[PDB]
């Protein structure tokens, strides 16, 4: 409650507490009913550095408050009622560093109240009601860096109100959500150094954008955010003055960019980050992105219209240093032959749900990426159904490829993966169907991860292993496919496979002893196996020598099965077991002979919804181990119950007493000693009598 | 001088008295321990709670069935190995062997398995009959020795050197058998001490364990037709069980050691060589040669009735009528009340000495007979607690009749036969017929009703005793002579 902080939020306090220890330095009086801040009641506290009285209702701030707090650096007045501000509020206190005055109904500034804080770095007057950006009458705020004046009623910007920042560096000037309709000449030049400029949700338009762009002449602006500015159409004269700057970031999002004229960004030679997400581009012209030979990050997510956008050839020829191109969530009709030509420094391309109907993938699809060292390719939700041969031969440096969340339905003959020498990840989950083949993954020996979740995989029961050439495979996922024919010669040589998921299948009849040939052994050879999952398959029997080579097995999952009895000596090789999941099973007894080495160093155990028999002979050691241990069992008091006998039906296992069993009191030793002494006494008395 | 031999004979009579008292005390103590352990194991093994938690997949009902079998069917074969046996160790050492077998059966009750309960049950079955045989022989012989000592002290030269008493040892045999059976029937109350001090507080109220009991009494149709599967509200902790069983072992060992030490030696080698002059090739068939005895054909039904009535007092009235209106909470008090009634009837029959011999016997054969009528018409409603003293008084009168009949038959069989071998064979036949009766009741379980068989058998015994007296007065002079 009180560990170097004063947590008083959601506790409803009217006055400041006077019982907290004097070693405190951070307060938090949010969501309370603080009305006044008397300086006399704060005489006990002097080492304060952080003050928070936000989300309250204070009329005026006591001016002599900060005098007894010489170390105060953070001061928060969020959602308070200080309309008028006086000069004597912060006069003899200069160690202040932050100032939050959000939501205060401040109307206007009279005479430089923010003048005696030489250490002020962050100042915020947002959510207020200021109609002018004048905060002083002379040079002040020498070290101010962030000035947040957003959510105000500022109508126009003038240099006569910004001349107070002539000896400062405004790293961020938050003027978002305003009604700026006029830019007086030389207004932005009154500040010494202007770095950030945030005008979001401000009604500008083409004329206002051109005036703002030409006003920023000879300025050291680095970031410029114009998101939600309703910029419909741009021309080559809009960003005219930007050639006299060193701008490296530009945010033109949520403006519904209908038409983008040619050479609209020709005056941005040093721009590095360009944002164009969420717009309404009708036709991307040929010479639109001209002059952007330095941008290394482009965001075109939802940049085009829904339901069709037109894209001409050689549309990205000038993006030389483009290292990140994101065009997901769009409606491009198809990939042309010269669409992505001119991308020499690309290393990432995301095309998630970017095409209307991209059905077949021929060998001439990604020809524009022949001279592009792509590393991560994302192709999801594109309704891909067929992949022809040599479809990825132009991508030699491709490492992470993804074709998931599609309707891919074809027989993987292995000819589609040609040209992928440096392929590392392939994601093919959530598809229609893929039929394996002897040489399906023979052309990708450098593979390390393969996901096949919910594909209904078939043709896997071949005489050779389809994953045999995958000697470097580490993670394999063959779950949610309803497979029922697995051979033992399927996972040989994959001694570096660490994660293997095989849930939601039909591997029940394969581990049984009543099938022809005997129980299958498909977990052999995997030495570096770490994660295992066999949830929801209906298992009934488990072999004894199946967990032989599973030395480094850390986490396993056998839940949602029909297990009732486990054979002995089946966890002896689990020398590094950490987790166990046997929930939704029919386990009745928990004995030392089959849960011996499993409960040695187990971390998190899960056996929920299991019908244990409330008998001492079956769960005596189980209850004794739950009594004292370090393994945490979540939801144990309301989900670990008994079914039989009916006298203990619906009773938690935690209330089971193990003080009444065949091993509670040593009556066996008593029986032995009593029988022995009785027999010896009878023999000796008969010997004495008979003599 | 004469006072030294006076004090000498006084010390011998005091020793005989204290030896009889110690033998009776040890017998009653070991029988109470045995009954208490048997009852505790029967109540503790009739619930799915205990049987499934502590044992589970062990086949416990099979264990109880085989134990009851080996206890109830073995005594028959005891006849094939009891005469020579009681003539091998002696009249007192067989008592010690039997109480040691009882203590061994109690010892095997700790771990409780098949290969340790079945052999102990067989040993108990084969020792239950020689125990009673040697016990009766010892009591009768020591009463005879007390009488002969008293007669040789009060009549030095008048008593002839051989066969002193001439049927005059009845006043000294009856006063011994009376206190003996007093102790033996107080053992019935002593057996209910562990159940009262431990088990009577662990079973819940009769409102749930006596639920599905539609009819009882005359409409029992078995030992326990309707009953709940469980009887204990909470499962007894192992500590209480082990301390109770260790106390039982301690008191059983105390009884055995007091039988061993507080008995001395009352055999002497002269009678040893005298009985060895008969041989082993004949001792096997003398109990089978005595079938030509006239008095035995009329007294065998008496022994059968004694067995049937003790088995009825043990189970028929307590588990057939006492379990109706009240559950297992008041069954122990019922057994203790029966025990006190029998203990009072013991001294009541002790008072009946001035009257001739066959007066109390048939008297008992009447009283419980009336109760039989009460056990034929009256049927108590199980789901009501209105009348509770009727069961108490019925058990009291039944114990009265039981003690009267048993003591009278004991004194009769001790008076009609005075020679030592005769007492041996007659007690052997009596106890074998009693064991046969117990085995028949074991087979006679879960039938319709056994009251008609009881009343017909009592009528048969009454007619047989009347016939025996009527032919004994008019002098037959029939007796077998196989020295
Ligand atoms: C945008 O970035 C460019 C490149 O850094 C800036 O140009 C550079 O401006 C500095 C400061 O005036 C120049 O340094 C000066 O160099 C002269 C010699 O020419 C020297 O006498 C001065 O003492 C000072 O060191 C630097 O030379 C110049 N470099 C180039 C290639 O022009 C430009 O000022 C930046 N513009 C904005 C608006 O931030
Ligand atoms: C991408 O795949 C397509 C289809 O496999 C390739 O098109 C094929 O190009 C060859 C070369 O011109 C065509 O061979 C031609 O055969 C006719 C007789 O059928 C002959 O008269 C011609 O002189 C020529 O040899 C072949 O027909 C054609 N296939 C199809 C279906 O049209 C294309 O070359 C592949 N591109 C790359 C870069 O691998
Ligand atoms: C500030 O930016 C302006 C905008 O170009 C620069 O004005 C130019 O100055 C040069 C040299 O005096 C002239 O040849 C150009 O014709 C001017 N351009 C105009 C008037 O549009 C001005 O030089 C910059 N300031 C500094 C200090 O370089
Ligand atoms: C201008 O925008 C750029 C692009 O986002 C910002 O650079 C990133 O800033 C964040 C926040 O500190 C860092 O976590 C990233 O590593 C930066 N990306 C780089 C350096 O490539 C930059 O901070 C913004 N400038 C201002 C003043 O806000
Ligand atoms: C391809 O893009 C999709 C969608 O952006 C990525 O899917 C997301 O992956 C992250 C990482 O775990 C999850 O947190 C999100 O929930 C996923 N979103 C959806 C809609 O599935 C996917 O990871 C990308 N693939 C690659 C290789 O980067
Ligand atoms: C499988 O992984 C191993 C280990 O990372 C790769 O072997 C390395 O290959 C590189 C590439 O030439 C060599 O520089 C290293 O010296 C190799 N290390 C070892 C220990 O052999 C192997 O190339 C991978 N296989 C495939 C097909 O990519
Ligand atoms: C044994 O007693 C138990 C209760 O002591 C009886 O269980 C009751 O059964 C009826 C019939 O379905 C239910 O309405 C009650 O709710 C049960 N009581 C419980 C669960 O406490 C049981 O029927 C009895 N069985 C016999 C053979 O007597
Ligand atoms: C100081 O705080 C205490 C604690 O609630 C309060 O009782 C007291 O009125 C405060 N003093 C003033 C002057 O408000
Ligand atoms: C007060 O805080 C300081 C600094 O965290 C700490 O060293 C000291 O132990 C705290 N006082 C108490 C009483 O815990
Ligand atoms: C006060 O607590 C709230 C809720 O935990 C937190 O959001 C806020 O940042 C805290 N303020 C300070 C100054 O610690
Ligand atoms: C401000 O901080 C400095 C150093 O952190 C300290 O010396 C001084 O006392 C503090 N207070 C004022 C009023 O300067
Ligand atoms: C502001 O900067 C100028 C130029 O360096 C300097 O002459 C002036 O003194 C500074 N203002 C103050 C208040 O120091
Ligand atoms: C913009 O393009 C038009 C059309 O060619 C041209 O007339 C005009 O000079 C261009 N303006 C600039 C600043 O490049
Ligand atoms: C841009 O250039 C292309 C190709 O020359 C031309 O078709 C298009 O009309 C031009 N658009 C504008 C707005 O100048
Ligand atoms: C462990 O058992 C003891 C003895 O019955 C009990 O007092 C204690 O509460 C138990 N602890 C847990 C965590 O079950
Ligand atoms: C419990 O038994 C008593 C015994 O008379 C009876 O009065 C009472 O009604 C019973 N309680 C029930 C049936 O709930």
């Amino acid at each position: 409650v009180s560990h170097e902080v004063a947590d008083c939020s959601h506790l409803k306090l009217t006055q400041v507490p006077d019982d907290l220890p004097t070693n405190i330095t951070v307060l938090n009086l949010t969501h309370n009913q603080l009305r006044r801040l008397p300086a006399a009641n704060f005489t006990r506290y002097s080492q304060l550095t952080s003050l928070d009285v936000g989300f309250n209702t204070i009329s005026k701030l006591e001016p002599e408050l900060c005098q007894k707090l010489p170390m105060l650096k953070v001061l928060n007045l969020q959602h308070n009622e200080l309309s008028q501000l006086s000069d004597k509020t912060f006069a003899f206190c200069t160690n202040l560093t932050e100032l939050h005055l959000m939501s205060n109904s401040i109307q206007k500034i009279k005479n430089n109240p923010f003048v005696k804080q030489k250490n002020l770095i962050t100042l915020d007057l947002s959510h207020n009601g200021l109609s002018s950006t004048k905060l002083g009458t002379q040079v002040q705020l020498e070290n101010l860096q962030e000035l947040l004046l957003s959510n105000n009623k500022i109508q126009a910007l003038k240099s006569e109100e910004l001349d107070i920042f002539a000896n400062s560096s405004l790293k961020k000037l938050e003027l978002s959500s305003n009604q700026i309709k006029e830019f007086s000449p030389g207004c932005f030049h009154a500040i010494g150094r202007l770095f950030g400029l945030f005008l979001n949700n401000v009604q500008l338009g083409p004329s206002l954008t051109e005036k703002l762009c030409l006003e920023l002449a000879n300025t050291s602006i680095r970031n410029l955010s114009l998101s939600n500015s309703q910029l419909s159409t741009t021309s080559n004269t809009t960003f005219l003055g930007l050639k006299w700057t060193n701008l490296t970031m530009l945010d033109l999002s949520y403006n519904n960019l209908n038409v983008v004229g040619n050479d609209s960004f020709a005056w941005l030679p040093q721009l590095e980050y360009f944002f164009l997400e969420y717009n309404n581009i009708q036709h991307l012209f040929s010479h639109s992105l001209h002059g952007l030979f330095n941008v290394r990050y482009l965001n075109l997510k939802r940049s085009f219209t829904k339901q069709l956008p037109k894209i001409d050839d050689f549309s990205f020829q000038w993006l030389k240093c483009l290292e990140h191109l994101n065009m997901e969530d769009n409606d491009i009709p198809g990939i042309k032959s010269n669409m992505f030509t001119g991308l020499i420094n690309l290393k990432y391309l995301s095309l998630s749900n970017s095409f209307t109907s991209l059905r077949t993938l021929t060998n001439e699809t990604f020809v524009s990426l022949a001279h592009s060292p792509l590393h991560i390719l994302n192709l999801t939700k594109n309704k891909i159904s067929k992949i022809e041969s040599d479809a990825f031969s132009w991508l030699g440096h491709l490492e992470v490829l993804d074709l998931g969340l599609n309707e891919i339905g074809q027989e993987l003959t292995g000819q589609e993966w040609r040209g992928l020498e440096n392929i590392f990840e392939i994601y093919l989950s959530y598809n229609k169907y893929l039929q394996l083949t002897r040489n399906s993954f023979a052309l990708v020996p450098s593979l390390q991860r393969l996901m096949l979740r919910r594909v209904a995989l078939k043709n896997v029961d071949s005489s050779p292993s389809p994953f045999q050439p995958l000697r470097n495979l580490t993670i394999l996922d063959l779950s949610n496919n309803n497979i029922a024919n697995i051979n033992d010669d399927m996972l040989e040589g994959l001694e570096k496979l660490e994660i293997l998921d095989l849930q939601h299948n039909n591997l029940a009849r394969l581990w049984k002893h009543a099938n022809p040939g005997g129980p299958i052994y498909f977990l052999k050879g995997l030495s570096h196996l770490h994660i295992l999952n066999l949830e929801s398959n209906g298992f009934d029997e488990i072999p004894v020598e199946v967990f032989k080579d599973l030395f480094e097995l850390k986490i396993i999952d056998l839940g949602l099965n029909n297990l009732n009895t486990l054979p002995a000596s089946v966890f002896n090789n689990q020398v590094s077991l950490k987790s166990l999941n046997l929930q939704k099973n029919l386990i009745t007894s928990v004995e030392k002979k089959v849960f011996g080495p499993a409960f040695r160093n187990l971390t998190e155990l899960d056996m929920r919804f299991n019908p244990f028999d409330c008998t001492c002979e079956s769960i005596a050691w189980f209850v004794n181990w739950i009594n004292e241990t370090h393994t945490n069992i979540p939801e144990l008091s309301s989900h670990y119950l008994c079914n039989t006998p009916p006298h203990y039906h619906g009773f938690p296992v935690r209330l089971f007493d193990t003080s009444s069993c065949k091993d509670s009191a040593p009556f066996e030793l008593f029986f032995m000693i009593n029988t022995s002494i009785l027999l010896i006494f009878i023999f000796i008395v008969l010997l004495i009598h008979f003599e | 001088e004469e006072e030294e031999e006076r004090r000498y004979y006084r010390r011998k009579r005091l020793g005989v008295l204290k030896n009889v008292l110690a033998a009776s005390a040890g017998g009653m103590l070991t029988y109470g321990v045995y009954l208490g352990l048997l009852q505790m194991q029967l109540i503790l093994h009739y619930d799915e709670t205990y049987r499934e938690v502590k044992y589970g997949n062990m086949g416990l009902p099979d264990i109880d069935s085989k134990m009851l079998m080996g206890i109830n069917v073995t005594p028959i074969a005891a006849l094939l190995y009891t005469p020579v046996l009681i003539r091998f160790f002696g009249t007192k050492w067989m008592m010690f062997l039997a109480v040691g077998i009882y203590a061994l059966f109690v010892s095997t009750n700790y771990w409780e398995r098949y290969y340790t309960l079945v052999p102990s049950a067989v040993a108990l079955g084969m020792a239950i009959v020689p125990l009673w045989a040697s016990m009766g022989n010892y009591i009768t012989r020591m009463a005879q020795k007390y009488h002969e000592y008293s007669h040789y002290k009060e009549q030095d030269g008048q008593g002839m050197k051989q066969r002193p008493p001439r049927g005059s040892h009845a006043p000294y045999l009856l006063v011994f058998q009376a206190i003996f059976y007093s102790f033996f029937h107080l053992s019935f109350a002593c057996a209910q001490l562990p159940m009262i001090y431990f088990l009577n507080h662990y079973l819940y109220d009769l409102n749930h364990t006596l639920y599905n009991v539609q009819s009882c009494g005359t409409n029992s149709h078995g030992i326990l037709s309707g009953f709940n599967k469980t009887v204990l509200r909470t499962l007894p902790r192992s500590g209480n069980l082990i301390v109770v069983e260790s106390v039982l072992m301690a008191v059983a060992f105390l009884a055995m050691l007091l039988v061993l030490g507080l008995c001395g030696a009352a055999y002497r080698p002269t009678e040893e060589i005298d009985l060895r002059s008969v041989g082993w090739g004949n001792i096997f068939q003398l109990p089978f040669k005595h079938v030509r005895d006239y008095r035995l054909r009329h007294l065998v039904p008496f022994f059968i009735y004694s067995g049937f009535e003790v088995l009825f007092a043990c189970t028929g009235i307590a588990l057939g009528y006492g379990v109706c209106s009240v559950g297992l909470e008041r069954l122990a008090y019922l057994l203790v009340a029966y025990s006190l009634g029998a203990s009072a009837a013991s001294l009541l029959g002790l008072l009946g000495l001035w009257l001739p011999r066959p007066v109390p016997l048939v008297a008992g054969a009447g009283v419980h007979l009336l109760l039989t009528f009460i056990l034929f018409f009256w049927a108590p409603v199980p789901r009501v607690l209105q009348h509770s003293w009727i069961l108490y008084v019925a058990a009291a009168l039944w114990g009265v009749g039981s003690a009267l009949n048993k003591t009278g038959l004991s004194t009769l069989l001790g008076i009609l036969y005075e020679d030592k071998e005769r007492q041996d064979f007659i007690f052997t036949i009596y106890h074998w017929w009693q064991a046969v009766a117990i085995f028949t009741v074991y087979l006679g379980s879960s039938l319709h009703m056994k009251a008609k068989l009881a009343v017909l058998l009592v009528t048969l015994v009454a007619a047989a005793v009347s016939y025996l007296r009527m032919e004994q007065k008019l002098r037959r002079g029939v007796a077998p002579r196989q020295p």
